[PDB]
């Protein structure tokens, strides 16, 4: 008989093991490596080389935060892969360990980001095929999976096909708009700012006010203090006004233990609470090169689209990944989006003469009770369908063609 | 990691979010969770009948009949007590835990829990020990079809217990490299010096594989234990038996770790071999200083 | 130093 | 525009927040469902949009007598 | 006698003035540059910029100060010097492949472009409209031209192919000049004639240089033969075929004697025995340099033993692409210019590299 | 999302080389005329110093734009300043002793855009430049000490000297980061 | 090594008569300038391919053209485990061909490795030092993969020691 | 390739410049002044703290003090405004940009290395940054990969051998004795012959005198009665009033402090059998290749005949068949940096770095893992 097909959702901050058929990921670790790192001169390449059986001494997941001795190294940066030796072990315990799946009686559901590099594609499929030698592999871009997340959540007779998904992750945001059950991909947008770039945000603006956080944690704080005091304001220099003339209401207080000592500190959340999703906004904040809020680039996403198709993208705009889970983040986008759309039709309805008044454009974001794996649930419903072995890349077809047969994605024409 | 581990993660983990759960007084919500371990075993956590107080916990095993032999049961009862009913309908074992009736302590339930593949393996794997223990040459010697293409053959004599392991990998590079792992695992027994006798024969089957039907084949290795009574005792068994069990998956969990280190002495020569090229890029007069970045110094 | 010499 | 909330917190630990947070009322550890089920329910609800999106459209079939009527 | 590297690039082509002064070079791009003689040391006076792709011939004609420049972008120009700036004149080649050589005619009335689309454009002059117009001798051709050279009787054109076969065709433009003399190539010489063509199959020609009475044609292959063909001797061809690698230019210091470059960077000579009929290895010309080694500083040393864990004994450190005779004309020769891919210019000398070699004989 | 502009430019507002001469609530000397409604341009650029500081791109569509550009480079500088004092009749000394320190104008080195800020043509309209924007240096300290001096303990509150490293597009009226 | 010391004069004899390369512009279309091994376009620019062998199965093929030189080398593999190491470590190569300039991301068919010399790497870079290094390649290889060699079966050894030790 | 700016900033004086050339590009004394008198002259412009070359210069108002002391860094606000003044006002350039080599003693506490890039990080917000040992940089300079390298700074002595690139770290041998001591032991001395300097603004001017005047007696006692017994080594030096002094037997005092440290009331041995033990502590068959690869550094080698001294003093120490080099290059004092400019130079050492991005995860506990 068959055995269930396993799913490994590997994101930048947050790794989503499981076998499909099931409605959640069975595990859901940290994306790190714990290894051993001493100090040492030469290359990276150089390095690395272990003697005896050394190269087995490492640990990942929770367990990899937990080790003090160990040096922690991430090997995905941006959701693309800049470490293989790291990934390579990493994926060896994620199957031998976790999973505890023989590797060559199951079909693997791995996910990426829409701009992966065809390089990293052919990487993985040079370790699942011929390391681990998996009978199937089939590498789903990750967004389009987090649209099948929502029909559990949606009353009967309103689970559409169509929509505009917005995956935020630890390290990329981006945009797929899906119509018919097809990904329309030369639309898709890709921006590398997310999660991890507001946590280093709130960490410089905690650093450059506050006093008494250990060092060893400072990064640790800015992420309780992120996902826990943080919200979206309607306006920004109405905040900054609000949190100057009644600070007494709105600066907080976060009170951390020191594990070093176990000793007690207090800090003073005040501005960082609004502007850490603000870089959604404003990606200014974070990253000079881009300028662009995500309102108008979901807005230049749907209306790259085709036509007749354009009305039904606007109805069902799908939040995924944690980065989206800040209170009235879809209520903000909702409304620059309609501000948007009520703008252009009312310069439609000028320019045609005055005559006729067309729909308004129902615009809608839907937050539903799968985000946080949202990704991982929907691979869980592609890998348990009979259709799945027919779009995986079996065994034979690399040993025939090779690595290659791993490098066109929906995002690229040919 | 080294040595593999007996415990499965998801049956514990599972199992004590549902204990959780239930001994903070919150009311039990749907299970419903199928996956897959080594050697081909299939578990299933579910409920009876949509009934969301009780979970039950199946699986399905390779050596079916084995384990349905009489007295392949005295383990698994022994430990689980109540808690072992009727198999659920597909599977073979089945243990039921009462969310309403749990006892204190509810971590060693979940550590025997954890490890329901082990125990079922141990119980048809102890006869034989028992078998050796009482005294009693010439008691019944079987084959444990513990995978679908390769056996374990299990005997007991007097004096010791043989274990035959007729083993085969299914990719190509994994039997090259197999050979290799098989043929230098004589090599153990100067690591240890209470460590049982070893064989390794791949030309012709052992004389114990004469009468009976372990998998035999051109293909196919042949790896001989010879568990001595002081490998089998009643103190030092769960690790022998533990050993026993895990060697297979063992083996092909390091054949598959040796080809990620093979890749790092592979891109150690590489570099050392770019290194030698470089000597044909002729050395540049005067280079521009830039940033971390990349742009111009934009000074001295 | 802290103890011994005084750095 | 919309006022917000100075005394909001939705204090998780990191393996709370892995499944879900307090920003959305329902997200979390979810009661578990077949799967194929929801698929095919999913397939079969998109496909009696459709038709009805479709009737209510624009027919070009629409002069030809009989249940199309006559333009 | 001297050497100078204008640059590490290689040198495209290069062309010198009447009173060899002033150079033109291809810095390895779309620019020519034009450097001066200024006492010691060589000063960059010009930079001509209208090509679209690299350069890849140049040439200077020395009475009328007009260069004309043709490369990659299937384009011709004709620069004068307008009171202080050189001003280009664009020529219509009509060709749809790049050029690949340009060489002025002894009289500078017309020039020949060879290119990479199997034809040979004589260029000329239409005063009565200001046109620069050209005419196409494509009949033989079968591939790219790569080296030309004028008859001194303005009419006749050698010229090697890719197609293994030395060719000399009449460029005679009935428009510009007086119908020419006969010459022993023969009587009848109409536009696109052709009246030699060599009997080789095998190895390109790379270069191909008439004598400095244009009775003798000589040429050099990559099949590392150098051969002659004598017109007096009812067109015989003497070959012979060196043991090292193949040579890329040559031409003639005396009516006797060649001066070939190549693949090995130093330039040999050549001698022609007319009494026999046979070539006669002459020998190297360049004495073996010795070249002085230095001594590694700590910055130096750990900067390549991280990075990377003369070997030729001349002036050139790369092939010989180009030579061309400074002064004294192809009859009597004192001084040859040799331009290569290293960048390097080395203006030789006849009678020093004579006396330094006194087994070097001069025929 | 564009930064915060200023929305006080007129079109019969007067111009200084190609800055708004835009009337100041205050009492210093200066060429500026006196302002009647509750927000002159100082009140506005120190309402919308905090948010402008944290943005990467600053369009200059007018003069009031290139008016508010100063005084959000040279609340900065006061910044710079009152975050070593204690007490805020020691703040106010300071920016007193700080808006009559002569800082550098369009057209002169040390000035951080001169490309875009057009000098002045002659002497009487580069002394009418400096008196306006010693003026406008003055209110901006003296409005701005009122503002970082909390009165719970008298001393600089942390919600202003926190922007000490936030420098406006990374310019500043002072040396290059000293 | 020793024995390859006439096999390996001969590869490096042969390599300098061809890799005497010079600039040439197509003719099949009107502004590319590309290898004139890799395209085939015109059989005119298109030397002898030769090859030199040292037994049956360990040999070098050099194409030789105006613009480009193909050098593949078909190296020895004596069993399976050396056909293996030699194929993940061309591999490895392969994935850094742009630091390699003179290599080529996917071997001749039939080859084990290729190297594609075209005139730009003779006229920037060393030709004498691109010829030592195809010829030092060819030397070290074999004993780099024998090593590997040693290396699995170390690793091989460890592993059943860290197993047996426990009983 | 990418330019890094190489901060050596030892005790005594900074020397800063970028990776890359053959000499440190701002060399200036890691002092910093506070004014000690009212100020009464408003309107000229004051300030409240100078640094470097500024406040050598005004030394006569103000209260010099060094930020490190033997090596390790004792006031932190110092140290920072120095890294500013070396930043902002020496070298002109944004450090936000460019990856910083600092260099470090060996022997220090772990909590100067600590805090040094903490504040290289939270501060600058350097991009990358590594702290290097110094006498392997110095080993760099001279261009060999044997030998054992006796730095002597103004704060702090130590030797490092190294046997083809392996340091053995277990005989290296540091000794808080350098060229501070040995300024205050001129001070000491000096009194008798009748000159007193007491204030830290006139230590410069016995700093000076020591460097311009002192050297090292190849012989002492020979020395001592020659100078005892005729006016014939007496040098006279005009102080920046008008004042001169003449030293005699003083000239030859100071530096013998570095080889029989019982002057300055120490226990231990002088720098000669500092470098001889560290040696011996060395396994037997490489000794014969450190004896012929002794290397100094450090501005207090830069006495007239220490070379001559060093050898002759170990010669007597080591077997008579080992032969003694003393490779002492006459650019000794600026060795360190320069062997630091060649190693951010390299290719490797972009793999070495500390990225910003691994301490922002980390905390200031990645040096210890990052560089030894
Ligand atoms: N409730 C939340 N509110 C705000 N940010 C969150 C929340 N939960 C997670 N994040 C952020 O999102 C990232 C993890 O989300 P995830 O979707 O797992 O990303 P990835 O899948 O790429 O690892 C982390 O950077 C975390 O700080
Ligand atoms: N050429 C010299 N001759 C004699 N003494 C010198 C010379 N140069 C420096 N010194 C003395 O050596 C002392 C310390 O050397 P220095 O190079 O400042 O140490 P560091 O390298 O740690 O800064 C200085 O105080 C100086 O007075
Ligand atoms: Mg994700
Ligand atoms: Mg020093």
């Amino acid at each position: 008989g068959r055995l269930p097909a396993c799913v490994v959702d590997c994101g930048t901050g947050y790794t989503k093991l499981g076998y499909a058929g099931n409605t959640e990921p069975q595990f859901i670790i940290p994306s790190c490596i714990a290894i051993k790192e001493s100090a040492k001169v030469g290359d990276q390449a150089q390095r690395r080389v272990m003697k005896g059986v050394d190269d087995l001494d490492f640990f990942i997941g929770d367990e990899a935060i937990e080790k003090p001795t160990y040096a922690t190294k991430w090997p995905i940066r941006h959701g693309i892969v800049e470490d293989w030796d790291l990934m390579e072990r990493f994926m060896e315990q994620v199957i031998f360990k976790y999973l505890r799946a023989e590797p060559e009686d199951h079909y693997f559901l791995l996910t990426e980001p829409p701009l992966n590099t065809p390089e990293n594609r052919e990487y993985t499929a040079e370790i699942m095929f011929e390391s681990f030698n998996v009978p199937g592999l089939y590498i789903a871009v990750q967004a389009v999976l987090a649209l099948a997340a929502s029909w559990t959540s949606r009353q009967v007779g309103e689970r559409t096909l169509t929509g505009t998904v917005i995956d935020s992750g630890d390290g990329v945001t981006h945009v797929i708009p899906v119509a018919e059950g097809y990904v329309i991909g030369s639309c898709i947008k890709h921006i590398p700012i997310a999660g991890r770039d507001i946590t280093y945000f709130i960490q410089q603006l905690l650093r450059d006010r506050e006093v008494g956080i250990p060092p060893e944690q400072s990064l640790e704080t800015a992420k309780a203090v992120k996902e826990r005091y943080s919200y979206v304001c309607p306006d920004l220099v109405k905040e900054f006004n609000k949190y100057d003339t009644d600070g007494s209401k709105w600066i907080k207080q976060y009170t951390g233990i020191n594990a070093i000592s176990k000793k007690e500190f207090s800090i003073d959340v005040g501005y960082e609470r609004f502007l850490g999703p603000e870089i959604f906004f404003h990606p200014e904040f974070a990253n000079p090169d881009f300028t662009q809020p995500i309102s108008e680039v979901v807005d230049e996403v749907i209306q790259n689209c085709p036509i007749d198709v354009r009305r039904p993208l606007y109805k069902n705009i799908v939040l995924s990944g944690g980065s989206t889970m800040f209170r009235d983040f879809g209520r903000r986008l909702q409304r620059d989006l309609k501000r948007t759309v009520d703008a252009r039709l009312k310069l439609s309805e000028e320019l045609s003469g005055g005559r006729l008044k067309p729909k308004p454009i129902d615009v809608q974001v839907i937050t539903h009770h799968m985000q946080r794996y949202a990704v991982w649930f929907g691979g869980s419903m592609l890998a348990s369908t009979p259709e799945f072995y027919q779009v995986c890349h079996t065994k034979k077809d690399y040993e025939e063609i090779g690595p290659s047969i791993c490098r066109h994605n929906p995002v690229f024409g040919v | 990691m080294i040595l593999l581990e007996v415990n499965n993660r998801i049956i514990e983990e599972t199992l004590a979010l549902k204990f959780e759960n239930a001994a903070a007084g919150n009311k039990p919500e749907a299970v419903e969770v199928t996956f897959a371990d080594f050697d081909g075993v299939l578990y299933h956590i579910s409920n009876p009948n949509g009934d969301k107080t009780k979970v039950m916990v199946s699986i399905s095993l390779k050596f079916y009949k084995e384990l349905q032999a009489h007295g392949a049961d005295e383990l698994l009862k022994r430990v689980y007590g109540s808690f072992l009913v009727n198999p659920e309908s597909g599977y073979n074992v089945s243990l039921l835990y009462d969310l309403e009736n749990l006892p204190a302590s509810k971590d060693s339930i979940v550590h025997q829990a954890g490890m329901l593949k082990r125990n079922c393996f141990a119980s048809v794997f102890e006869k034989y020990f028992q078998f050796q223990e009482e005294g009693k040459e010439g008691e019944n010697r079987a084959v444990i079809h513990y995978r679908d293409d390769e056996t374990m053959y299990v005997e007991s004599k007097k004096d010791r217990v043989t274990v035959v392991f007729s083993t085969v990998f299914k990719d190509d590079d994994d039997v090259v490299i197999g050979k290799v792992f098989m043929q230098e695992f004589k090599e153990g027994r100067r690591a240890s010096h209470t460590a049982p006798q070893v064989l390794f024969s791949h030309r012709e089957p052992p004389l114990e594989l004469k009468d009976t039907d372990a998998a035999v084949g051109d293909n196919i290795g042949y790896i001989t234990f010879v568990l001595f009574p002081r490998h089998t005792n009643a103190s030092a068994r769960d690790n022998t038996i533990n050993l026993i069990h895990t060697f297979r998956d063992y083996l092909h969990y390091h054949i598959k770790c040796s080809k990620a280190y093979i890749h790092t002495r592979m891109r150690a020569k590489t570099s050392d071999f770019l290194k030698v090229l470089n000597r044909a890029r002729p050395d540049a007069e005067k280079k521009e200083m830039k940033t971390i970045t990349g742009k111009t110094f934009s000074s001295r | 130093w802290x103890a011994x010499c005084p750095a | 525009d919309w006022e917000t909330d100075p005394d909001f917190v939705n204090d998780v630990s990191e393996k709370e927040q892995r499944w879900g947070a307090k920003t959305v009322q329902g997200s979390g550890h979810q009661e578990h469902i077949n799967i194929h089920k929801l698929r095919e329910n999913v397939f079969q609800e998109h496909q009696t949009l459709k038709e009805k999106e479709l009737e209510t459209g624009p027919k070009a079939s629409h002069g030809y007598g009989g249940k199309f009527g006559v333009e | 006698m001297a050497y100078h590297s204008f640059l590490v690039e290689p040198i495209s082509c290069h062309a010198w003035n009447k009173d060899r002064t002033q150079i033109a070079i291809c810095p390895n791009n779309h620019e020519v540059h034009i450097y001066e003689k200024s006492g010691a040391k060589w000063t960059k006076v010009h930079e001509l910029k209208e090509h679209n792709g690299q350069v890849t011939g140049i040439d200077w004609a020395p009475e009328s100060n007009r260069i004309v420049t043709c490369g990659t972008d299937r384009n011709a120009y004709v620069w004068t010097l307008k009171g202080r700036t050189w001003k280009p004149t664009l020529v219509i080649l009509r060709i749809n492949r790049a050029a690949r050589c340009v060489r002025w005619a002894p009289n500078e009335n017309k020039f020949a472009v060879g290119s990479g689309s199997r034809v040979i454009s004589i260029c000329y002059f239409e005063q009565e409209n200001d046109w620069w117009v050209c005419k196409h001798i494509k009949k033989p051709i079968r591939s790219t031209v790569l080296s030309l050279d004028w008859h001194p009787n303005n009419v006749l054109l050698a010229a090697g192919s890719c197609d293994f076969k030395c060719r000399i065709f009449s460029a005679y433009i009935k428009e510009v000049e007086e119908r020419p003399a006969p010459t022993p190539w023969g009587s009848k010489m109409p536009f696109g004639e052709l009246m030699f063509e060599s009997s080789s199959s095998c190895g390109w020609v790379h270069g191909v240089c008439f004598s400095a009475s244009g009775s003798r044609v000589a040429w050099v292959s990559h099949d590392s033969t150098v051969c002659l063909a004598d017109a007096d001797k009812k067109m015989a061809v003497a070959t012979l075929a060196s043991e090292t690698l193949p040579l890329l230019a040559l031409t003639f210091i005396t009516d006797n004697s060649l001066v070939a470059a190549g693949h090995d960077c130093f330039p040999v000579l050549f001698t022609y025995d007319a009494a026999a009929g046979m070539l006669s290895f002459g020998g190297r010309l360049d004495v073996p340099k010795q070249s002085s080694q230095r001594g590694l500083t700590a910055r130096e040393r750990f900067q390549n033993l991280d990075k990377k864990a003369a070997g030729l004994d001349s002036l050139h450190k790369n092939s010989v692409s180009q030579i061309s005779v400074l002064s004294g004309g192809k009859a009597k020769c004192s001084q040859f210019c040799t331009t290569g891919m290293d960048g390097g210019m080395s203006i030789w000398d006849v009678k020093s590299l004579e006396s330094a070699l006194k087994d070097l004989k001069i025929k | 999302m564009p930064a915060y502009h200023s929305s006080l430019m007129d079109p019969d507002t007067k111009l200084i080389g190609n800055m708004a001469l835009l009337p100041i609530r205050s009492q210093f000397k200066g060429p500026a005329p006196r302002e009647t409604k509750d927000t002159d341009i100082v009140d506005e650029a120190i309402y919308y110093f905090k948010a402008n500081v944290f943005f990467k791109n600053y369009e200059i569509k007018n003069e009031a734009d290139r008016t508010l550009i100063y005084i959000t480079l040279y609340i900065s500088e006061c910044l710079k300043k009152l975050q070593k004092c204690n007490s805020k009749s020691q703040g106010e000394k300071e920016m007193y002793t700080l808006g009559i320190t002569n800082f550098p104008i369009p057209g002169e080195p040390g000035f951080p855009l001169n490309a875009i800020y057009a000098k002045p043509a002659n002497k009487q309209e580069d002394e009418v430049m400096r008196a306006y924007l010693q003026q406008l240096r003055q209110e901006t300290g003296l409005r701005l000490c009122e503002k970082v001096f909390d009165p719970q303990n008298d001393k600089p509150s942390k919600w202003w000297t926190c922007f000490v490293k936030r420098q406006f597009m990374n310019k500043s009226l002072s040396g290059p980061g000293q | 090594t020793a024995t390859l010391r006439p096999y390996l004069s001969a590869v490096r004899a042969t390599l300098q008569a061809a890799l005497c390369l010079e600039n040439f512009s197509s003719q099949v279309v009107e502004r590319h300038n590309k290898p004139e091994v890799e395209v085939r376009s015109s059989k005119e620019l298109l030397l002898q391919p030769v090859t030199i062998s040292r037994n049956e199965k360990e040999k070098v093929l050099i194409e030789g053209s105006i613009n480009s030189v193909r050098v593949s080398i078909a190296v020895k593999q004596a069993d399976e485990i050396e056909k293996i190491l030699c194929h993940k470590f061309m591999r490895f190569m392969m994935m850094r061909a742009e630091n390699f300039f003179i290599l080529r991301r996917k071997p001749v068919e039939g080859y084990d490795i290729s190297f594609l010399i075209t005139n730009f790497h003779t006229e920037q870079m060393y030709k004498h030092k691109l010829v030592d290094f195809v010829i030092h390649f060819m030397e070290e290889i074999d004993k780099e993969i024998s090593e590997m060699k040693l290396s699995v079966n170390a690793r091989a050894r460890i592993v059943a020691e860290e197993f047996l030790k426990n009983f | 390739d990418i330019a890094a700016l190489v901060v050596d900033n030892g005790s005594g004086m900074c020397k800063a410049g970028f990776a890359g050339d053959d000499a440190p590009r701002a060399v200036f004394p890691s002092i910093v002044g506070r004014p000690r008198h009212q100020g009464v002259m408003v309107g000229m412009g004051q300030k409240d703290s100078y640094v470097g070359d500024e406040a050598q210069s005004k030394r006569g108002i103000l209260t010099l003090k060094y930020p490190i002391e033997h090596g390790i860094v004792t006031n932190w606000d110092d140290m920072e405004k120095i890294w500013h003044h070396t930043f902002y006002n020496e070298l002109r350039v944004a450090p936000e940009e460019h990856p910083v080599l600092l260099t470090e003693a060996p022997l220090n506490p772990k909590a100067n290395r600590e805090k040094m890039t903490q504040i290289m990080f939270e501060t600058f917000n350097t991009p990358a940054m590594y702290v290097a040992i110094q006498a392997v940089l110095s080993l760099y300079a001279s261009g060999r990969t044997t030998g054992i390298v006796m730095d002597s700074g103004d704060g702090v002595t130590h030797t490092v051998p190294i046997y083809e690139g392996y340091a053995l770290p277990h005989a290296i041998l540091r000794l808080d004795l350098a060229g501070r001591d040995l300024t205050d032991y001129l001070m000491k001395i000096l009194t008798e012959r009748g000159y007193s300097f007491t204030t830290t603004a006139e230590r410069e001017i016995v700093r000076d005198i020591k460097e311009k005047l002192c050297y090292v007696a190849l012989d002492f006692e020979q020395e001592m009665a020659t100078a005892a017994s005729s006016s014939s080594l007496e040098k006279s030096y005009e102080l920046p009033d008008g004042q001169v002094i003449t030293i005699g037997n003083e000239r030859f005092r100071c530096p013998e402090a570095l080889f029989q440290p019982s002057f300055l009331g120490m226990e231990s041995c002088g720098i000669h059998e500092t470098t001889f033990n560290s040696i011996m502590k060395c396994d037997v068959d490489i000794r014969k290749d450190l004896y012929a690869n002794t290397v100094l550094s450090g501005g207090t080698t830069m006495y007239p005949g220490i070379a001559d001294r060093m050898q002759k003093e170990i010669t007597a120490l080591a077997p008579s068949t080992m032969k003694i080099k003393i490779i002492a290059p006459p650019e000794r004092k600026y060795s360190v940096w320069i062997g630091g400019s060649i190693l951010a130079s390299l290719s490797t050492f972009q793999q070495m770095w500390i990225s910003k991005q691994e301490y922002d995860e980390s905390g200031p506990s990645i040096v210890h893992r990052k560089c030894f």
